[PDB]
């Protein structure tokens, strides 16, 4: 479902409903979410 | 954080000097005379280069990686 | 007229515009510093940015990359046309360039990324990043660590530095005339002595000092200036020179054309 | 005058004075006595008031 | 209730062609855009929008009608 | 402390 | 958020590049207003204006820093029209900048021949 990284690996968490939040290579329990996939377009000026 | 491309007054391009100013600091050069020796002859020009402090460096310390 | 070119640099051309008024030559250098066209990349799409750089922190960084602009006013494919006033849905060969940026740090020091690692759509040598530092590699744009990466597409168009900045092909312009303040167009501002107070400037040499007893002359005007026009790398400072000669005249064409 | 400034635009077009703002928006699930009263959801129309 | 707000939008013409955006807004006539770019906002005809589809591809607005009205 | 301190920086991720 | 789009700098949006109004309160006067111009071309327009001896006024200004475009006002002899005086002066500037472009393209070509 979610992926999540491990705030100290940068590891690919899958996160599922009513999960306690942790790392699982790391027990980190601060992780982010992920860039969205909408398009991104900034202009140079 | 990162040399400018450009200085702010005079519009030239600095963001192909720094490595080349930095290297000429190693042998034995003081800064006016390299920034010299770098055609850097108005003062608007060359204060970017003297003045600039390079926190790119000090940010990627802080990599989640090692 | 006439013109004397006095020195000539990879960067620059420094000459002397005589037989001209004061705002000709006033109107040369607003238009090499305002009005002439050059090709920059605008619009970054950014896939993958794991830097520590903000996206819109690069993308201003990229806008300022010079890219080669010469000949950018002849015909399509020789040069570019503005993409408002292209028929392309958004962007075509004829009025944009592509270029892209796929970095990334697999190993353990520092990845420096640099001009040279942009990508240019092969369409012409319009677009091409300005490679002029010794180890040809251009502006620095970044540095990333080991497992950041960079991924985005760049499209590069038509512009003046009217605009904005970063499509200005020349740095400075230098511009003098009368060293010697025969005209005394300025007062100059002195404490015990103007003459000795004020250094001479290197253009003095090119004009006869003023003759001790000459009285002052009120109906002369400025018809000598020393100008010095710098380029940025994307344009050679001749067809700098050139394409504010043909830009001042085509403004006056039009408003010729639309009295007329 | 009276305080004020003029600054070149070309200046600032090439990156003078210009800064990030950063804000950050703090959000945690409460809950009281053995039920949880909230939920991080993509509320839908049809059942959220 | 318009099928165009919310939906992710590029200029087609005008000065602002190929700035990306996302409908916030729309009227009968004007679409209330919000560009990516710049924390800008505008107001397009909608007929002067390709629209994005789920596919990667660019529309036109009456493409987009075409589409929405699920006749086939 | 030094030492102690730096000892459990490092293993936090096995102490964890 | 409330700053102009730069290319309001460039483009008309519709409005005239040139516009053209006799000046009744006084006689052989007229006002040319350029939008999307400024003193680039006023400075030299005026100016060589002023070296014809049948313009007895020519003055221009910028009502305002924020709109680009600049006002012309020119006052001819009771023989001729303003706008004639103005096409002659485009004309001879035309033809000047055409000497100062050969020229500088002869000379160009003669040190580059002299730095090999
Ligand atoms: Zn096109």
């Amino acid at each position: 479902t979610m992926i999540y990284l491990c705030a100290d690996c940068g590891a690919r968490n899958t996160i599922q409903a009513k999960e306690v939040i942790r790392c699982r290579e790391c027990g980190h329990r601060v992780m982010y979410k992920m860039r969205t996939k909408r398009m991104v377009q900034f202009e140079a000026r | 954080m990162i040399i400018p491309i450009r200085c702010f007054s005079c519009g030239k391009v600095i963001g192909d000097k720094w490595d080349t100013y930095l290297t000429l600091l190693q042998e034995d050069n003081t800064e006016g005379e390299a920034l010299d020796k770098l055609g850097l002859q108005r003062y608007c020009c060359r204060r970017m280069i003297l003045t600039h402090v390079d926190l790119i460096e000090k940010l990627l310390c802080y990599n989640p990686l090692s | 007229t006439h013109i004397t070119i006095r020195n000539i640099s990879k960067n620059s051309v420094d000459f002397v515009l005589t037989n001209t008024s004061l705002a000709v030559a006033n109107s040369l250098r607003r238009v090499v510093l305002a009005e002439i066209p050059t090709v920059a990349i605008d619009l970054v799409e950014i896939n993958v940015n794991t830097s520590v750089m903000p996206d819109e922190f690069l993308a201003h960084r990229l806008g300022m990359i010079p890219l080669d602009s010469s000949n950018i006013d002849e015909p399509p494919p020789v040069g570019l046309e503005y993409t408002r006033n292209c028929d392309c849905d958004q962007y075509c060969p004829k009025c944009s360039v592509e270029l892209f940026l796929n970095a990334k740090c697999t190993g353990e020091g520092t990845m420096e990324i640099y001009a040279r690692d942009l990508v240019v759509s092969s369409n012409s040598s319009l677009g091409h990043p300005i490679l002029a530092d010794p180890k040809s590699r251009g502006p620095l744009i970044c540095k990333l660590r080991k497992e950041q990466e960079i991924s985005l597409r760049c499209i590069a168009k038509k512009g003046i530095a009217k605009e904005h900045a970063k499509w200005s092909p020349t740095s400075a312009v230098a511009f003098e005339y009368d060293p010697w303040n025969k005209l005394q167009h300025t007062d100059y501002w002195f404490e015990n002595d103007a003459d000795a107070e004020w250094p001479k400037s290197k253009n003095a040499d090119w004009e006869e000092p003023p003759r001790e007893g000459e009285p002052f002359n009120f109906q002369e005007e400025p018809r000598r200036f020393y100008m010095d026009v710098e380029s940025v790398g994307s344009i050679p400072p001749n067809e700098i020179m050139v394409q504010g000669l043909r830009i001042l005249q085509e403004k006056l064409a039009v408003l010729v054309r639309d009295l007329d | 005058q009276e305080d004020s400034i003029i600054m070149n635009q070309a200046s600032i077009d090439r990156g003078l004075f210009r800064s990030i703002f950063y804000r950050t928006y703090t959000d945690q699930e409460k809950k009281i006595g053995m039920t949880v009263m909230e939920e991080f959801e993509r509320p839908v129309r049809s059942t959220t008031l | 209730r318009d099928k165009a707000i919310g939906a992710t939008v590029r200029i087609r013409r005008g000065p602002m062609k190929g700035l990306l955006g996302v409908i916030k807004d729309t009227t009968d006539a004007n679409a209330r855009v919000e560009l990516h770019t710049g924390n800008k906002m505008v107001t397009i005809p909608k007929e002067n929008l390709l629209y994005t589809t789920k596919t990667g591809e660019l529309i036109s607005y009456t493409e987009f009608i075409e589409r929405s009205r699920g006749i086939r | 402390l030094g030492a102690t301190n730096r000892e459990l920086i490092n293993n936090r991720a096995a102490n964890r | 958020m409330n700053q102009p789009e730069r290319y309001e700098l460039i483009e008309l949006m519709g409005l005239p590049k040139v516009t053209y109004e006799l000046d009744s309160k006084s006689p052989n006067a007229a006002v040319v207003t350029l939008e999307k111009e400024d003193h680039t071309l006023a400075n030299m327009l005026a100016n060589q204006l002023l070296s014809d001896e049948r313009v007895l006024f020519a003055g221009y200004k910028v009502p305002h820093p924020l709109n680009h475009n600049f006002i012309l006002r020119v006052q001819t002899v009771e023989d001729c029209s303003p706008k004639q005086v103005i096409v002659d002066a485009a004309k001879s500037l035309i033809t000047h900048l055409e000497e100062i472009k050969v020229n500088f393209m002869r000379e160009w070509e003669l040190k580059m021949i002299s730095v090999e």
